[PDB]
DNA sequence: ATCGGATGTATAGATCTGACACGTGCCTGGAGACTAGGGAGTAATCCCCTTGGCGGTTAAAACGCGGGGGACAGCGCGTACGTGCGTTTAAGCGGTGCTAGAGCTGTCTACGACCAATTGAGCGGCCTCGGCACCGGGATTCTCGAT
DNA sequence: ATCGAGAATCCCGGTGCCGAGGCCGCTCAATTGGTCGTAGACAGCTCTAGCACCGCTTAAACGCACGTACGCGCTGTCCCCCGCGTTTTAACCGCCAAGGGGATTACTCCCTAGTCTCCAGGCACGTGTCAGATCTATACATCCGAT
């Protein structure tokens, strides 16, 4: 139940990061929907990549390895 | 110069399961650029798979992982079942 | 010694040599396990198999015994998974999936 | 009594964070939503401290992003407000 | 004399042109267009009828994908007709 | 070779646009349009010729377009 | 006697080479293809860091932070191009506002 | 290994009087590693394609025309060509 | 429009401090010389498939004219969402132990590359017919003017 | 909520044709059977960083009020896009002919893998030190309420 973790201002803040005004009551929980699928991918590939090296903690080159799988290739952890 | 294709193999498929329907040859060519596709990308994951835990070789744990990455939800399970089985009735010959 | 293909001795319809053989000169790896051809025509053979069944389902759904482009699209478009296995695909005359939008139609 | 017009501060923080360049989401509450994401795959699994950062940067600027094409879908139908559907228009024309 | 109204001959377009799997597009006019666009990257170029015939079902393909957007942009906006601006933002949030 | 962006006549990218699922059409729909697919076009050509003077060719084949296409994103099936 | 030196070049010719035959891309590589990549490497590189001081030196800083090498991917038609599906880690975004927005 | 030592050697030759955090280093890296294993396999693809099985000049060149956009291709070859003039010289 | 007050950044100036750039030892990965062999450059040849031209049919495109219906502007209501202040909470930080597991090392056995017969599955070319397209004709269905 | 005329589409029937399929001959790539070298499987060790815990501090989240401005529905206007009929026009299909260049083979030579020897370029490792993060005071850009 920590989805409730990112809190409503959390996500005005994302959302005045990507230059929005005015921000609905239901965005809120969407944006948490949203989160949740994305980090949902992402921690799939991941745990797979470290399930296959016959590791058990997820190192950063195995989220590096599923965000470029994804196509979102990231900068700065190897 | 004699070309290859999978055209036999997936009309050998196809006669397994639906054993009195046919195939155009657009629809094969398609088919057989299907199968194209999937093994390259497959191959392709499973040489990245080799090459990040510094192994030299492809074994059929680097294929399981490709499909478990390529292939989405249940044809993934579906995927790895039917490998397993293939490679457990190889080798036991 | 008679001899027995790999596919036969996998129970198989792709080939596993051939696909040994496109493995080795792939340029993939420097080694080729025995097992990773027969895994992956299994593979191969199942995806195969599994679209072939929707095609010939919608073959049959317009009185047609032989498959088409558009039976294949038809197809990879109705079910979820191909279309997203197949999403970044286009299919040569195949059309695209009747939609109308449910705004677009008479009051 | 000093009270500022609605949407002034609005368009403050909006400078503000477009010039910053922190994180925007509390690291603990993050990483318990990681793990509890993660338990589903794999009971008992460790994660490095640079994966979590890792996995924040990436959910940061991907949900950046996708509130930049929900504003361009808001403004499109002539609004200033975003609603849900206009998350769910950015999300389908971006293949999502 | 007999006149359908404004919005039924268009539904009948949209129902015959999704049934079917035709070019739409004359081979002649797509082909001449081709070729002065490759006049520009090299003079004298040869084209195999494959060739032509691929960037002509890819070409159609893909505007056919725009024009999806365009109306889901368009309805979006609560309306009917498609406009530029539609295609604009599609495009923008496409990636293009 | 003048002008063959007006081949792609106003009829064709109505009906483009009703395969689409497009009800009504604005008058400047089809300038926008010609513009889309020349952009569309010249980017896809640029690395089929691009590949076609690789393997020291004077003839741009259709598995050169395919090649295009799926360094774009595409990947066409069907031919080759 | 080092290759690098003896194409004019700063970035390792050697390396390169050998990157590229353990990298599983062919059976066999050329002698001028390290040369060539290498060479196409530091320009980028250059290209990158040129602009990125840039950005630094406009900042009032005498230091390159990731911030000043995303402005400078993200202030370039054909860098940022090049780098679309890319994230820079702390690099944030660039500043701009809808026009509609503003009062 | 890594590319350190030549990025700081390439940011001395832009910009004397300026250096780099150690954060931006390491994404100078990511971004060398990026570029070159998109180089290659490019040239791996156009190699593969025709058959051939060396990866020249040639493919780089035609890899580096494929990936970077317009502008920054066209000095990018120009770079790459002189080096090799170079190189083939002495 | 214009002024004044009150916020919220600019601007300058100290003040630590900890990453950053600079030396050192060394070692391992690059350089230099030399050889074998096969991959690719170069010539020559065949034929196919690409291009250019011409003529006739006609489907499709262009053009022009109603007419309605949809985009757009303008108003008003009301409610949802900002702004701000007070209160609560749990994140951040700084220390500590503790040990699970990630990384490195040293045998050693099995497994994949490699090479020489051996031959059977798969490809190229050839009839061969039946599944789908084309063309009439009728029935049924959808739309829109009307009440 | 119904009736009926006109236009669109679907199905039943007859006819034709050319593309999928079966088949035969013939290769050359898959199979069998051996050896050899080295890759990773596995046991052992280390040491480090991931995890858990606890107290303190305070920044951030949450809740509640209030005003207001923006979303949304309604209504009028006009203009522009759609449907339809009529007149070009060039797409399309069929045929014919010429030739450029795309595949092929044969030959050869030189370019690269491979090995041995040797050295210095770059990577741990340590360390001085100034670029900059933070704090504090003054200055003024901006916004909002009267006037």
């Amino acid at each position: 139940d920590n989805i409730q973790g990112i809190t409503k201002p959390a996500i005005r803040r994302l959302a005045r990061r990507g230059g929005v005004k005015r921000i609905s009551g239901l965005i809120y929980e969407e944006t948490r929907g949203v989160l949740k699928v994305f980090l949902e991918n992402v921690i799939r590939d991941a745990v797979t990549y470290t399930e296959h090296a016959k590791r058990k903690t997820v190192t950063a080159m195995d989220v590096v390895y599923a965000l470029k799988r994804q196509g979102r290739t990231l900068y700065g952890f190897g | 110069s004699r070309k290859e294709s999978y055209s036999v193999y997936v009309y050998k498929v196809l006669k397994q399961v639906h054993p009195d329907t046919g195939i155009s040859s657009k629809a094969m060519g398609i088919m057989n650029s299907f199968v194209n596709d999937i093994f390259e990308r497959i191959a392709g994951e499973a040489s990245r798979l080799a090459h990040y835990n510094k192994r030299s070789t492809i074994t059929s744990r680097e294929i399981q992982t490709a499909v478990r990455l390529l292939l989405p939800g249940e044809l993934a399970k579906h995927a790895v079942s039917e490998g397993t089985k293939a490679v457990t009735k190889y080798t036991s010959s | 010694a008679k001899a027995k293909t790999r596919s036969s001795r996998a129970g198989l319809q792709f080939p596993v040599g051939r696909v040994h053989r496109l493995l080795r000169k792939g340029n993939y790896a420097e080694r080729v396990g025995a097992g990773a051809p027969v895994y992956l025509a299994a593979v191969l053979e199942y995806l195969t198999a599994e679209i072939l069944e929707l095609a010939g389902n919608a073959a049959r759904d317009n009185k047609k015994t032989r498959i088409i482009p558009r039976h294949l699209q038809l197809a990879i478009r109705n079910d979820e998974e191909l279309n997203k296995l197949l999403g970044k695909v286009t299919i040569a005359q195949g059309g695209v999936l009747p939609n109308i939008q449910a705004v677009l139609l008479p009051k | 009594p000093h009270r500022y017009r609605p949407g002034t501060v609005a368009l403050r923080e909006i400078r503000r964070y477009q010039k910053s360049t922190e994180l925007l989401i509390r690291k603990l509450p993050f990483q318990r939503l990681v793990r509890e994401i993660a338990q589903d795959f794999k009971t008992d699994l460790r994660f490095q401290s640079s994966a979590v950062m890792a996995l924040q940067e990436a959910s940061e600027a991907y949900l950046v992003g996708l509130f930049e094409d929900t504003n361009l879908a808001a403004i499109h139908a002539k609004r200033v407000t975003i609603m849900p559907k206009d998350i769910q228009l950015a999300r389908r024309i971006r293949g999502e």
